[PDB]
């Protein structure tokens, strides 16, 4: 379907694991 | 069973409270949590989020029985992370402030829980193992 909330989660998920 | 309920409550919570408003102790760090960074993903979002509405669409419940098996698929690259998590959460924030925008706010609690069954239901060994909504706090530290 849409797949696009990976990319944001994807996203999210690293620009937070790392700051 | 006690997994789902915490969630749902978390999540019911979350989407009622973003709605034009506002039973455990790792409930409330968590809800405090997703406050934090569910706000976050839609502002950084808005216009990404707006598209996935608008090529969606969404007026009945019977939409939203569908963005279910949308979300299902989100974790279809056999690919799973809080990231994603908060993302799908905040998704349905941003799609149950659209919810009462159409008066339909009685869609919210099925979209909650919609939400909760892909968590729960779908992603039950990954939340286990990874500390449950504890794990969810800790990791947004």
């Amino acid at each position: 379907a849409l797949e696009t909330l990976r990319r944001v989660g994807d996203g999210v998920l690293r620009n937070h694991l790392t700051a | 069973d006690e997994l789902y309920r915490q969630s749902l409550e978390i999540i019911s919570r979350y989407l009622r409270e973003q709605a034009t408003g506002a039973s455990g102790a790792t409930s409330r760090k968590a809800l405090e949590t997703l406050r934090r960074v569910g706000d976050g993903v839609q502002r950084n979002h808005e216009t990404a989020f707006q598209g996935m509405l608008r090529k969606l669409d969404i007026k009945n419940e019977d939409d939203v029985k569908s963005l279910s098996r949308v979300m299902i698929h989100v974790f279809s690259d056999g690919v799973t992370n809080w990231g994603r998590i908060v993302t799908l959460i905040s998704f349905g924030a941003f799609v149950a402030k659209h919810l009462k925008t159409i008066n339909q706010e009685s869609c919210i609690e099925p979209l909650a829980e919609s939400i909760t069954d892909v968590l729960v239901r779908t992603k039950r060994d990954w939340l286990v193992k990874q500390r449950g909504w504890d794990g969810f706090v800790e990791f947004f530290h």
